[PDB]
């Protein structure tokens, strides 16, 4: 069939109607990022040569070649531990949280690390872990898992009691549900809403955080960012071990067998075809690693600067930081990447308004100080636009500029003098 | 070590901040002998949490950070011909 | 070790360059490396062969030369593209991106030429030297539940004050740094204090 | 059939027809003893970058 692009929609637009949402959702995305690679090395000469010593003294035949290869991937070895480190130790030091850990509703022990368990990882990383020779080596990173749930935890906890402040300076505590107000009236939406409606919010929050575990218990394909990365590699190196079984036109692909077989003056051009032959699958196997690490950098780079805005800090990015308003963050540490769980606000059941952009009032035009005119078919409020919240018009939420002859669309309403 | 086998350097239980980095965690440094250990991820701290409990600044500093980046780098260009034939 | 960043950059194509011009000296299975003593010693239907032979290997390493070159000249431009966008944001306005422009709340910053290269330093303002307060969500008055218009609610052991929250400069609570909404009953943890009203000295 | 590397007790079982076997990367992984029909294992000689 021809693919529908999205549902038909059609939004209700009129030169004096707004909508405004009277009652917000939170909820919780997910959001896979590759960090890292498998420091996988191989040394020219033994996986060319082996331990055929006529092999391995033609081979210099090829001058510096080999020098190039191995310098690539020592290279790019360095700068898995340089994207590690960038995108989780974004800390000075490691905080926890504390024995007592009231926040006011909100249950954060799916991403806290769990205490029971000799890994110490949070019920979530618990999910993001357990899903996930001849010449060739593999090097293991300087961080190890258990040092990247550390670092992890500290962000956590740095995140949970300071906000944003161990981001930018020293870590000052602040309650939790004090940092959530800040962290509302950063979205246009004033704290008293999340004052009054405190016990909504960490039961959104509380069950918005709970379904991640159960999603990606379900889901296969939830992580395949990062295990597609893991395939790609393993791919590239079984790809370069069969490779040696090709012959490339010699009459063996083993060293051992045409030295033995074919008398030297001729099994010496068999050994340079073969070393040509290898050299070349050597050759391609690094350019690709290479354009691999470039992906992996810029993924790495991305992770990096999105969690210094997203976690030690609050983005004014749309669609940055998740969809919808972003209030929070929090990351998890998997298995050579890393998963930002991202917390935000979603307007919803919104209303039909009639509105205003200005009260005209004893001939002088009046604006909203910072929400807008609304009319409920009766009376005129003013009202903040991300939430339903009706005031009565005063003096003290308007302002006064120019005069009723001047704006277009003003209406006649009484403006209240307390 | 998980890295491989460390030969020269003594082990010791004190964890420090990384200088020359071996890998699986292990560090090494130089102190009247080179050690090695577990690297320190940073500083142990603990945040005053309270449910009525705010810190507020009292005083502020100003610094200064450099940060450098590359924009560019040497146009080098060598024509093939000349290159391998001379 | 301040500038080794751009330095790193220089030694990097200082190597290739290095390594493509000794790699000349390789005969890659030729008799000789040199093409003029081939081409003089062995008779010419020969000297093809090792001709062509070496032909083979140079062009061969000078496609690894470029191949590389344009992989390390894509690093150099996601770097550029950097500087570019972190100037714009960081030297002709205000970021309000959290470790972008430097660490700490950025004010400004003032850029610096340097080879193949640009220095910018983060004008930056740090918090310090703060202090244990204690804190309410709003204050009781009457009935009404007084919220903060802009800083927080903090007291000092006897009196409750409202402060900006990055920088303590305490303020008598009044009407005009509060506002209302709902009443006591709703919010949790909420204290009594007397919230001053500007107008009742006069009447 | 050549090789080289150290030669350990497998805990593999052969069928009875089977005289060595092979990986993922059909290298060869271990050997039957011809004379004792135990199976051994061949791990690579260790090396690596110092
Ligand atoms: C935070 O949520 C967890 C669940 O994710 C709560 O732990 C459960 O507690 C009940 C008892 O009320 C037990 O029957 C469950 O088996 C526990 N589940 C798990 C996974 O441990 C925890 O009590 C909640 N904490 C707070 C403060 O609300
Ligand atoms: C705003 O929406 C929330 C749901 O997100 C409403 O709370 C639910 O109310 C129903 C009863 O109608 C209960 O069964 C649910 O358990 C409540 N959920 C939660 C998380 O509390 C809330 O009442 C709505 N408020 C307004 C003013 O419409
Ligand atoms: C618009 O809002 C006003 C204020 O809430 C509504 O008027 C009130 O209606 C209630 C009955 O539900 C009365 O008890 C109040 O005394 C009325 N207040 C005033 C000032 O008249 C009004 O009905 C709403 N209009 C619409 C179309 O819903
Ligand atoms: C708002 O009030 C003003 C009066 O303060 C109204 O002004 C009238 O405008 C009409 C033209 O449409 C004139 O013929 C009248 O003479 C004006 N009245 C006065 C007293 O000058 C204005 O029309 C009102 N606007 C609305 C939308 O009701
Ligand atoms: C909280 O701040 C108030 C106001 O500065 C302090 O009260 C004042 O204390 C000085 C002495 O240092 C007196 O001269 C003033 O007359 C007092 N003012 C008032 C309104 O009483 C109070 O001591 C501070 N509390 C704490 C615990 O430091
Ligand atoms: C703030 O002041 C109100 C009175 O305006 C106090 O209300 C009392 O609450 C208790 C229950 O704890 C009742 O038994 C009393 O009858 C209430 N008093 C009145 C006059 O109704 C409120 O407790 C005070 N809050 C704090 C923290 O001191
Ligand atoms: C507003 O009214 C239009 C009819 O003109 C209707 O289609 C739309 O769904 C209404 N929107 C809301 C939020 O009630
Ligand atoms: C909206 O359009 C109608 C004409 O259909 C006009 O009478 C009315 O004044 C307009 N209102 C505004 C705010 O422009
Ligand atoms: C480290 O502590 C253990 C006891 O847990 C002790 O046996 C060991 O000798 C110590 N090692 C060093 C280097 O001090
Ligand atoms: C706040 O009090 C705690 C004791 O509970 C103390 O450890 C902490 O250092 C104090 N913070 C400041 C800024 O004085
Ligand atoms: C803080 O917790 C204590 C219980 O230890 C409780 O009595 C107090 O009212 C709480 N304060 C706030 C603001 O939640
Ligand atoms: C090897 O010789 C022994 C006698 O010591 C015999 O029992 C065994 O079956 C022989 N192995 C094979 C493969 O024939």
């Amino acid at each position: 069939y021809t693919m529908s692009l999205g549902a038909e929609n059609s939004v209700a637009y009129s030169n004096n109607s707004i909508a405004i949402p009277t009652n917000f959702t939170i909820s919780v995305t997910t959001e896979i990022l590759p960090v890292s690679m498998t420091k996988t090395s191989v040394d020219c000469t033994m996986y060319i040569c082996g331990d055929s010593t006529e092999c391995s003294n033609l081979l210099l035949q090829y001058g510096s070649f080999c020098t190039q290869l191995n310098r690539a991937l020592t290279g790019i070895a360095v700068e898995q531990d340089k994207n590690t480190q960038e995108v989780f130790a974004q800390v000075k030091q490691i905080y926890k949280t504390p024995p007592i850990k009231d926040f006011g509703g909100f249950n954060f022990s799916q991403i806290l690390p769990d205490p029971s368990k000799p890994s110490k990882r949070s019920p979530i990383e618990d999910l993001l872990f357990n899903k996930v020779f001849n010449g060739l080596t593999v090097l293991p990173p300087l961080l190890t898992d258990e040092m990247i749930a550390q670092y992890t935890s500290a962000l956590l906890a740095g995140t949970i009691t300071s906000g944003w402040t161990f981001g930018a300076g020293p870590a000052l505590q602040i309650p939790f549900p004090m940092q959530m107000a800040y962290r509302f009236n950063g979205i246009g939406v004033t704290q008293n809403v999340l004052y009054e409606n405190q016990k909504l919010i960490a039961n959104q929050f509380n069950s918005a955080i709970g379904k991640i575990q159960d999603s990606l218990s379900s889901t296969p394909s939830a992580l395949g960012k990062l295990q597609d990365v893991v395939n790609q590699n393993a791919q590239a190196l079984n790809t370069l071990v069969k490779q040696l079984s090709s012959n490339f036109g010699a009459i063996s692909s083993v060293l051992n067998d045409i030295l033995s077989r074919l008398d030297p003056p001729e099994a010496e051009v068999q050994i340079d075809r073969l070393i040509t032959g290898r050299l070349q699958s050597l050759q391609t196997y690094v350019t690709q690693q290479l354009i691999r690490a470039a992906e992996i950098r810029a993924s790495a780079n991305l992770a990096a600067t999105k969690m210094s805005e997203c976690v030690l800090g609050q983005s004014k990015r749309v669609d940055f930081c998740g969809k919808g308003y972003h209030l929070m963050s929090f990351p998890q540490s998997a298995p050579h990447g890393v998963v930002f769980l991202h917390v935000t606000y979603v307007p919803a059941q919104e209303k039909n308004f009639t509105t205003a952009p200005a009260i005209c009032h004893d001939g002088k035009a009046h604006f909203p100080r910072e929400g807008v005119f609304v009319s409920n078919g009766t009376h005129w409020f003013v009202t903040q636009r991300n939430f339903y919240e009706p005031q009565i018009i005063t003096t003290d939420n308007t302002f006064v500029s120019g005069n009723c002859d001047v704006v277009i669309g003003i209406v006649n309403n009484t403006v209240y003098d307390p | 070590t998980r890295a491989g086998c460390l030969i020269g350097a003594e082990h010791v239980n004190n964890s420090y901040e990384c200088d020359i980095p071996i890998g699986a965690g292990i560090c090494a440094s130089y102190q009247q002998s080179i050690i090695a250990y577990t690297m320190s991820l940073g500083a142990e701290n603990s945040v005053a949490y309270s449910n009525n409990s705010i810190a507020i600044p009292t005083n502020f500093t100003i610094s200064v950070t450099t940060e450098i980046l590359p924009v560019s780098m040497t146009k080098t260009s060598v024509d093939c011909t000349m290159y391998i034939c001379g | 070790s301040a500038l080794g960043k751009l330095q790193d950059v220089v030694n990097q194509n200082a190597q290739a360059l290095n390594t493509l011009v000794k790699q000349l000296s390789s005969n890659f299975g030729a008799i000789s490396s040199v093409l003029n003593d081939i081409l003089s010693r062995l008779d010419p239907p020969e000297a093809e062969v090792q001709i062509d032979r070496l032909i083979t290997g140079r062009l061969q390493s000078l496609q690894t030369y470029v191949t590389q070159q344009l992989i390390r000249a894509a690093e150099i431009r996601a770097s550029a593209n950097l500087a570019a966008t972190k100037m714009s944001e960081c030297v002709l306005g205000q970021s309000k991106r959290v470790d972008f422009c430097g660490k700490g709340y950025h004010l400004m910053s003032f850029p610096q030429s340097a080879p193949h290269g640009v220095v910018f330093l983060h004008v930056t303002y740090v918090p310090a030297q703060e202090k244990n307060f204690t804190t309410a969500p709003a204050i009781c008055h009457d009935g009404k539940a007084h919220f903060p218009r802009e800083g927080v609610f903090v007291s000092n052991g006897t009196h409750w004050f409202v402060t900006q929250r990055n920088f303590y400069e305490p303020q008598i609570i009044t009407t005009d740094n509060t506002f209302v909404s709902g009443n006591c009953d709703v919010v949790i943890g909420i204290v009594n204090n007397t919230v001053y009203d500007p107008l009742q000295p006069e009447l | 059939l050549t090789g080289t590397g150290v030669l350990t007790e497998s805990n593999k079982k052969f069928l009875p027809f089977q005289q060595f076997g092979r990986d993922i990367a059909d290298t060869t992984d271990a050997v039957r003893d011809p004379q004792t029909l135990e199976i051994l294992d061949i791990t690579p000689c260790s090396f690596g970058g110092v």
